[PDB]
RNA sequence: CAGAUAUCAGGAGGAACACCGGUGGCGAAGGCGGGUCUCUGGGCAGUAACUGACGCUGAGGAGCGAAAGCGUGGGGAGCGAACAGGAUUAGAUACCCUGGUAGUCCACGCCGUAAACGGUGGGUACUAGGUGUGGGUUUCCUUGGGAUCCGUGCCGUAGCUAACGCAUUAAGUACCCCGCCUGGGGAGUACGGCCGCAAGGCUAAAACUCAAAGGAAUUGACGGGGGCCCGCACAAGCGGCGGAGCA
């Protein structure tokens, strides 16, 4: 295989669930672990648990590619983004910088309209 | 008297025999509601028998096995957002106290011994060594308090 | 703030979108807008100083 | 599952400009906000320099004029009517998801209706204040403060309103002019007419119908409204019942 010293936890943190995609300092996601990957779909794809869970199995994959020193790359808001966090730093991936990598269209494009239940 | 403050409690005295606090609720414990000098003698003859199985104090030993059933974190019933959301809450000195004593005296008659005279002593020397149910007990709460911590800062 | 101006009363200073230093103390981190009256100076100063923002956004001198 | 999500980089696309962004301005009103350039709109302020009553209103008439819609040619990334499956449901056509066509954008056009409302026509002379607040200028301390003229809020005098409220930015006090209504539906409907590719609108009664329709305000029941709270109500401990016989 191969070594990743630093890794980066790229946290596509929907509301539906946080796939925690570890990425190389290069840019390759090495390996990713969301809600559904530990096993959560549906209500239980966006319970907080499923974050930590979530966040526990990209960290191991981290350690079982050597992977020690992580800064945390999350994505827009969802279920779980500090407990994630701390369950990256409890699965041997230290805090090291949370960055907040969300989308930002200053007044762009055209969304759908909205939902009312 | 809730929503209003603290509930005054009716004071404790200690042990004629003995002379311990956590002896006489002990004794009021595993008082059958109804009979207290027969329950008296009951938790007597059981500490007793705790004397001579252990070489030491039975107040001492009772000390000890509290200790080892005391918790230090409860879980209330409150419901959050219609989900069961489990609060862990740090536990007074009394209320530990009480928790730990209620347990032995819970797993005490639930022993299989002769008397409830032996099924508590043997109580105490379980809850004393470590190898008890309410050992057991005590170690499963602060398990089950720990693996919630998630809904621990709700700080109720 | 609370002052007449930081212009209008100090009666001595300038604006220029060049001097990006003298801009950046209005500025936030990544460079957005204070509102009209939280530096507490007098409007006209403030909405210059917007447009003079909005060009500097533009010319990729202030972070945007 | 082919590499979807993701991550990085790149390219394409089309649309709009978050933060500034608010009684703050501008504009006759619809409306105006990424930046640059060009042309242009109007207002306010201090000098009477000047014209020397050239004032106002304004029926007809004039254009402008939200969005939609249609004509003509493009765009379409997305959204998205209409139309597609799935989902609650007795039924979904509906709320929800799974997509997307015209439209939505542009160019040139059409139409003219919106709750196109200070629900307060245009203009002008008087009637306590106070306080936010945009532009200006002056006058008074050593920027500080005052005055003034114009924009723009709220409260509050007189006085007015049925009350609600207006209250020097009137609905108070006066003039002059333009527009409108004469109880409620049937009705901005028939018909004629007018303009319309189309569309519609403008102009618009009557038969018939009822003894009402309505507005302000008062007391009540009504919230998945809140607040203050209190109740072995819950949080907690205990005895329990519901399992069995018996009454």
């Amino acid at each position: 295989k191969k070594n990743v010293p630093h890794g980066a936890a790229h946290i596509k943190s929907t509301f539906n669930n946080t796939i925690v995609s570890i990425t190389d300092p290069q840019g390759n996601v090495i390996a990713w672990a969301s809600s559904g990957h530990v096993g959560f779909k549906g209500s239980r794809k966006s319970t907080p648990f499923a974050a930590q869970l979530a966040a526990e199995n990209a960290a191991r994959k981290a350690q079982e590619h050597g992977v020690k020193k992580v800064d945390v790359f999350v994505k827009g808001p969802g279920s779980g983004r500090e407990t994630a966090i701390r369950s990256l730093q409890a699965a041997g991936l230290e805090v090291g910088t949370i960055s907040d990598v969300t989308p930002q269209p200053h007044n762009g494009c055209r969304p759908p309209k909205r939902r009312r239940v | 008297m809730p929503r209003k403050g603290p509930a005054p409690k009716r004071p404790l005295v200690n042990d004629p025999v003995y002379g311990s606090q956590l002896v006489t609720q002990l004794v009021n414990k595993v008082l059958l509601e109804g009979k207290k000098s027969l329950a008296e003698r009951i938790v007597y003859g059981a500490l007793e028998q705790a004397r001579e199985k252990t070489g030491t104090d039975p107040v001492v030993t009772l000390k000890r096995a509290l200790d080892n059933v005391k918790p230090a974190l409860e879980v209330r019933s409150r419901r959050v957002g219609g989900a069961t959301y489990q609060v862990p809450v740090e536990v007074r000195p009394d209320r530990s106290t009480t928790l730990a004593l209620r347990w032995l005296v819970n797993f005490s008659r639930q022993r299989r011994e002769k008397t409830m005279v032996e099924r508590l002593a043997n109580e105490i020397l379980d809850a004393s060594n470590g190898l008890g149910a309410s050992v057991k007990r005590r170690e499963d709460t602060h398990k089950m308090a720990e693996a919630n911590r998630a809904f621990a800062h709700y700080r109720w | 703030k609370t002052r007449k101006c930081v212009f209008c009363s100090k009666k001595g200073q300038t604006i220029d979108y060049k001097d990006t230093a003298l801009l950046r103390t209005y500025i936030s981190e990544r460079g957005k807008i204070r509102a009209r009256r939280v530096t507490g100076n007098c409007v006209q100063h403030q909405r210059d100083i917007a447009v003079a923002v909005k060009n500097a956004r533009e010319v990729a001198l202030l972070p945007f």
